[PDB]
C-alpha cells in the first residue's frame, strides 16, 4: 500500500491529497484564474496601483492591525499578515501528508521550516499574472507595478516572484497537479538538522511516483512536465536565499520593524 | 519553535 504502490494506490494518494487541499487553502488556483480571467459571477477584485488606491482599497481586504506608515511599510506589514495565515494553512495541509504526523515532532518542525516559504511562493504563482497578484482572498489585486516600485529594498522583494511565477505559470499545472508537489517540496529529505532522514525520504518516494503518474495522467501530452517540474524545486531554494538576504537588510535598516514571531521563528537559524 | 508546536499539535 504506502510500502509497495501499484498506480491505484498512487491516484488514491493523489486524490487524498487533493481533497485536503481543498479544504486547507481557501483561494484555489481554479478560482484565482476564474478571478483573474473576468470569467465570474462574484464582484472584480479592488485594483491597488498606488498611493491612493491602496488607501481607498484598505478597506476592501482583510488586514487586521493596530492603527500612519509609509507605504512601502504598510505594504510589507500586509505581507506579514497574509504570511502568517499561509504558514497556518500550509501547516494544516501538512498535517493531512500520510505519514508526516508520524514522523519525530523535531523532523515535522525542521520541515515546516524550511518548507513553508517555498510553498508560499509556489502556491503565490496561482494568484498572478504578468500584472499582478490577487490579495485578500481575491478582494483585491495589486499591479507588479506598484509593487516593483516600492522604496529600495522593498520592492526587490516582489518582482523576484513574479519572474518565477510567469515561467512556472508556464507550465500549467492544476489544483490536483499542484497538491502533490507542494507534498514533495515538504518531505525534502535534505533539509539541515533532520533527525532521521529515512522515513522522509520512504513518504518523498512515493509522493514523487504519485506526482509522476498524476502528470502523465492529467497532462498526457505535456511530455516531461514531471521533469521541469522537479527543477522548480531548486529555483524556490534560490527564491528564499535572496529572501532572507533582504529581511537581513531590513532588519538592519528599518529599526520600527520586527517580525511577527511565527516568522522570528520560521527564519531563526534557518540554514 | 514555540508557536509550530502549538500548531502542529492544533
Ligand atoms: C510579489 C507578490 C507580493 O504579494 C503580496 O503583496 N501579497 C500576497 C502575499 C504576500 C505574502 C505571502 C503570500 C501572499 C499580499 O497579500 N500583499 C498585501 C499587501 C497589503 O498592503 C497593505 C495588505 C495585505 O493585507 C492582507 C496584503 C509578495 C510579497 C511577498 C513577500 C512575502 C514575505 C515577506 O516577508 C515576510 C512576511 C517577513 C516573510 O518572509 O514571511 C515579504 C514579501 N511575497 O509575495
Amino acid at each position: 500500500d504506502q510500502l509497495n504502490p501499484e498506480s491505484a494506490d498512487l491516484r488514491a494518494l493523489a486524490k487524498h491529497l487533493y481533497d485536503s487541499y481543498i479544504k486547507s487553502f481557501p483561494l484555489t488556483k481554479a478560482k484565482a484564474r476564474a478571478i483573474l480571467t473576468g470569467k465570474t459571477t462574484d464582484k472584480s477584485p479592488f485594483v491597488i496601483y498606488d498611493m491612493n488606491s491602496l488607501m481607498m482599497g484598505e478597506d476592501k481586504i482583510k488586514f487586521k492591525h493596530i492603527t500612519s506608515k509609509e507605504v512601502a511599510i504598510r505594504i510589507f506589514q500586509g505581507c506579514q499578515f497574509r504570511s502568517v495565515e499561509a504558514v497556518q494553512e500550509i501547516t494544516e495541509y501538512a498535517k493531512s501528508i500520510p505519514g508526516f504526523v508520524n514522523l519525530d515532532l523535531n523532523d515535522q518542525v525542521t520541515l515546516l521550516k524550511y518548507g513553508v516559504h517555498e510553498i508560499i511562493y509556489t502556491m503565490l504563482a496561482s494568484l498572478m499574472n504578468k500584472d499582478g497578484v490577487l490579495i485578500s482572498e481575491g478582494q483585491g489585486f495589486m499591479t507588479r507595478e506598484f509593487l516593483k516600485s516600492l522604496r529600495k529594498p522593498f520592492g526587490d522583494f516582489m518582482e523576484p516572484k513574479f519572474e518565477f511565477a510567469v515561467k512556472f505559470n508556464a507550465l500549467e499545472l492544476d489544483d490536483s497537479d499542484l497538491a502533490i508537489f507542494i507534498a514533495v517540496i515538504i518531505l525534502s529529505g535534505d533539509r539541515p538538522g533532520l533527525l532521521n532522514v529515512k522515513p522522509i525520504e520512504d513518504i518523498q518516494d512515493n509522493l514523487l511516483q504519485a506526482l509522476e503518474l498524476q502528470l502523465k495522467l492529467n497532462h498526457p501530452e505535456s511530455s516531461q512536465l514531471f521533469a521541469k517540474l522537479l527543477q522548480k524545486m531548486t529555483d524556490l531554494r534560490q527564491i528564499v536565499t535572496e529572501h532572507v538576504q533582504l529581511l537581513q537588510v531590513i532588519k538592519k535598516t528599518e529599526t520600527d520593524m520586527s517580525l511577527h514571531p511565527l516568522l522570528q521563528e520560521i527564519y531563526k537559524d534557518l540554514y | 519553535h514555540k508557536i509550530l508546536h502549538r500548531l502542529l499539535q492544533e
